[PDB]
């Protein structure tokens, strides 16, 4: 039986989604300063 | 909701790379970047102020 | 052969989307401007220190 | 069975390359700031 790695991938999406929030908020902070 | 297949070792590589971003990105992207930009504008204005102050005194 | 695992197609598409957004925006923060700002801050701090020490050593009142 | 799954391995391999390079940028930038501060 082929293993189902869907839940692993869903966890990576949650992780990268949070990292993208941090990137966007940091970028907008530096954008607003200058 | 169909499935696709992926070589197991390649998905393992992807997980490793994602976890490295988790580990180190917050050690750069934090409040210290904006703080550095703000402090620089503050000290620059204080320098120019004290430069003119010393000029009017000597 | 090398073993396969299966993944719901839509969840892999989401992963791709999130990876490409990092691609798009991370280099617009991570570049030489961060280090340059820290280097510039340390330089002006020393120049302000040396300008305050000149005012402190001056007898003017 | 008669129906088989699409192979998305090459897509994943491309994502690995993308993230590997982003990690190179994170590590180099982090070390630069580390070396100065």
């Amino acid at each position: 039986r082929m293993q189902d790695a869907t839940d692993t991938v869903r966890g990576l999406v949650v992780e990268l989604s949070g990292l993208n929030r941090l990137i966007m908020s940091t970028h907008r902070d530096l954008e607003a300063f200058k | 909701e169909e499935f696709v297949k992926v070589r197991k070792k390649d998905l393992e590589r992807l997980t490793t790379e994602v976890m490295q971003i988790r580990d180190f990105l917050p050690r750069i992207l934090n409040g210290e970047l904006l703080e550095s930009f703000q402090k620089l504008k503050m000290v620059e204005k204080n320098l120019e102020r004290k430069e003119q102050e010393l000029e009017q005194l000597i």
